RNA sequence: AAUCCGGUUAAUAUUCCGGAACCAGAAGGUGGAAUCAACACGGCAACGUAAAUGAAGUUGGAGACGUCGGCGGGAGCCCUGGGAAGAGUUCUCUUUUCUUUUUAACAAACCACACCCUGAAAUCGGUUUAUCCGGAGCUAGGGUAUGGUGUUUGGAAGAGUUCAGCGGCUGAAUCCGGUGCGCUCUCGACGGCCCUUGAAAAUCCAACGGAAGUGUUUUCACAUCUGGUCGUACUCAUAACCGCAGCAGGUCUCCAAGGUGAACAGCCUCUAGUUGAUAGAACAAUGUAGAUAAGGGAAGUCGGCAAAAUGGAUCCGUAACUUCGGGAUAAGGAUUGGCUCUAAGGGUAUCAACUUAGAACU
């Protein structure tokens, strides 16, 4: 909510950084496996659970 | 051209609602440029947004009704859905009427008219409700100072 | 006591409305304690000059009920589109084009 | 916040190092408002008459920092 | 402990900007008061004053309290009489219909239930809508206290709002009043209820006591300085939460316009918001949700199930039975519109409010 800690202020920050796409010139690296993020997520379908 | 963001850009400087908000429909492209609270400002400067007037709630016949019923139209046996208490509750009939005659009974004893006897007498009466209007008191209390007189 | 001024120079310039009409649109619609022709010597229309229409009244009168009656005939001869009735100065009403 | 009916008080008010600006106010109905900024209050003074006003206004110091109708 | 207004952004604001305040703490300084009769005077008093030292120890108070019921005051909204600005309508009618007409925190002055004094009260009196009060000192006369969401200014018109002009700038207007079983919040004085009697602590104040003491004290008027950390977007729901979901479900609370009416009922509208939910075209059966039906009127069915009928208000009238409180709106009848009118019920000759009775006419 409005009300929040500190605490979440980071874990929120953190996981909305996290929540990205990957550069592309990642994908143009030699022997890369990396295509797109496995781990997006969106705030309606997944939920944090902190 | 979407012009919603315009829109709610010119309710919030107009100070109304996008219901009133009028935006022209033949400047489309001149409100489309303007993105800032200053560009909607010199719009509505300009005269291409206008806030429309409100809506007509005239009171013609509720005055009239009011007026008329005040000279005793409207209020029979037909026109009375709640209770004759919930009307006009008796309570404040009764309180009405004893702070008109004890007003009246301070006034008389100031004056002269009656005594503190009376004056006890009377609001005693009073309070047992034997007056049943202003005028009922006062035919009492002529009776009795033409008595004791 | 209290005087009112109509001004009327640009309808008399352009033959938009006469004197004449404005004149006998007011005496015969002054509405004076509800009643027309009830003028007596309270209030008194003036006509000074053919360009004006001053009415001085010696009770209790109203500016918005002399553009009232300037609004009626207006529409009446169905020409208010190209007049506006403006009040420029305290109890100076004048008629203006787009 | 303050209202002075002294003209000497508002006088000394306005020489204390405390006082920053001062501003004149001419309303409509024809009395004149100083107003005194100081640094904790806003002295103002209401005089009726224009040639009083016009006094007092000189009378101020000049290195006060006076200002018209804003 | 102590913050308000106006404004600003594409998105933040009691946080930014402009203006205007406030509280807590710290230090010395200016000015004023008291003081060698060390720790001020006045008033009969309730108490007042710009100040007027007070250690330890003790004690009191504030914080600090249920519930319901009316009654009184205030503020905001509502209603309303004129004024002024625009705008709506105008075949006819309408001195009219509508919008606008605003004033924050804070500072200052002013503003009567408890109490004091004089006094002695039975022909007992004062007084409330509500019967409480008085020789334990009533009424009455004169005081003291509490003092805001009241008033007059400051804030403050320079702001906000409306309107008319110019090429950002210049003109105007923002005014004067009434009302109430009205609503919302609050406040004051009371009342009722209980085998129910309706938190604590931090914090702050005061008192009794009298250590202590040119220089001393000063809860007095001024200015000077300072104020860390973290939260602050947005949704709060027929799409931002929980139900696998953009689920007809669920989910705490604040604000709350007019008309009809008893009414936060239903029905319609203003401000605000939405116009979202696959659509189109056709009217077949069977459906789902609603309507009406001649004559009969429960013959239908396990069963009046479903539906129907009744329904507000006013006057009349009301049984057996009863734990005497009820039953009871028993049952049973009558009545209701529109319009024109008188008749009362108040306030200070004029002024203001809707509540009843009766007459005709239709």
């Amino acid at each position: 909510p409005s009300h929040k800690s500190f605490r979440t202020k980071q874990k929120l920050a953190k996981a909305a950084r996290q929540n990205r796409p990957i550069p592309q010139w990642i994908r143009l690296r030699t022997g890369n496996t990396v295509h797109y993020n496995m781990k997006r997520r969106h705030w309606r379908r997944t939920k944090l659970n902190i | 051209a979407n012009l919603r963001t315009q829109k709610r850009l010119a309710a919030s400087v107009l100070k109304c609602g996008k219901r009133k908000v009028w935006m022209d429909p033949n400047e489309i492209s001149e409100i489309s440029n303007a993105n800032s609270r200053q560009n909607v400002r010199k719009l509505i400067k300009d005269g291409l947004v206008i806030r429309k007037p409100n809506l007509m709630h005239s009171r013609f016949r509720i005055r009239k009704t009011h007026a008329a019923k005040r000279l005793g139209r409207h209020t029979g046996y037909g026109k009375r859905k709640g209770t004759a208490e919930a009307r006009m509750p008796s309570a404040v009939v009764w309180m009405r009427r004893q702070r008109v005659l004890r007003r009246l009974l301070r006034k008389y004893r100031e004056s002269g008219k009656i005594d503190k006897h009376l004056y006890h007498t009377l609001y005693l009466e009073a309070k047992g409700n034997t007056f049943k209007h202003k005028r009922a008191l006062i035919e009492h209390i002529q009776r009795a100072k033409a008595e004791a007189n | 006591s209290n005087k009112y001024i109509i001004d009327a120079t640009a309808a008399v310039n352009d033959k938009i409305f006469d004197v004449a009409a404005f004149e006998k649109y007011l005496i015969d619609r002054i509405k004076v304690d509800g009643k027309t022709g009830n003028l007596g010597s309270s209030v008194v229309v003036s006509r000074e000059g053919s360009s004006k229409i001053a009415v001085i009244a010696h009770i209790d009168f109203s500016g918005r009920y002399l553009k009232y009656l300037t609004k009626k005939f207006l529409k009446k001869h169905s020409l208010r589109d190209w007049l506006r009735v403006v009040s420029t100065k305290k109890g100076v009403y004048e008629l203006r084009y787009y | 916040p303050r209202q002075i009916s002294d003209i000497k008080q508002f006088l000394e008010i306005a020489r204390r190092k405390d006082a920053t600006s001062a501003r004149i106010k001419k309303n409509t109905n024809k009395d004149v408002k100083f107003k005194l900024r100081c640094s904790k209050y806003l002295y103002t003074l209401v005089v009726a008459d224009a040639k009083k006003a016009e006094k007092l206004r000189q009378s101020l110091p000049p290195d006060l920092t006076v200002t018209e109708v804003g």
